[PDB]
């Protein structure tokens, strides 16, 4: 999808 | 308190591209805005000066901050390890705001991103405490060398940042 993560990047 | 401004000169593959400038909302998140601050000054003797932007998405952001492992895995803060979220008063409203990257409730470290359009379903989630004062067409340029899974064709970097005001 269209997350700003840190580490575990999801979709 | 007068909200406090930092500049970011951005480089492509080491050529310069131009200036970003910030306004920091430290009348809504004193605590958020303080760390990227003093981050971007390197005052506490790290911070972002010569990091790059690991992962830009055209048509939604510029992520950058990460100045210990350069790949989204590191970062810090200037109170440690992490910190927790302030509030969520401010709102992902558009283009140029500035957030604070995480890996879920309060694990504020020093990853951010720049918005290149409106991020509403991260409202909540993710805590703004900036805008871009000048220079949203060097995030605009920045953009360009981003792609949908985030990589990018050439080194984005901050080769230099500090406070203006």
């Amino acid at each position: 999808x269209l997350l700003v993560x840190a580490g575990l990047v999801l979709a | 308190m007068v909200n406090p401004t930092v500049f970011f000169d951005i480089a492509v593959d080491g050529e310069p591209l131009g200036r970003v400038s910030f306004e920091l909302f430290a009348d809504k998140v004193p605590k958020t805005a303080e760390n990227f601050r003093a981050l971007s000054t390197g005052e506490k003797g790290f911070g972002y000066k010569g990091s790059c932007f690991h992962r830009i998405i055209p048509g939604f952001m510029c992520q950058g901050g990460d100045f210990t492992r350069h790949n989204g895995t590191g970062g810090k803060s200037i109170y440690g390890e992490k910190f927790e979220d302030e509030n969520f008063i401010l709102k992902h409203t558009g283009p140029g705001i500035l957030s604070m990257a995480n890996a879920g409730p309060n694990t504020n470290g020093s990853q951010f991103f720049i918005c290149t359009a409106k991020t509403e379903w991260l409202d909540g989630k993710h805590v703004v405490f900036g805008k871009v004062k000048e220079g949203m067409n060097i995030v605009e340029a920045m953009e360009r060398f981003g792609s949908r899974n985030g990589k990018t064709s050439k080194k984005i970097t901050i080769a230099d940042c500090g406070q203006l005001e």
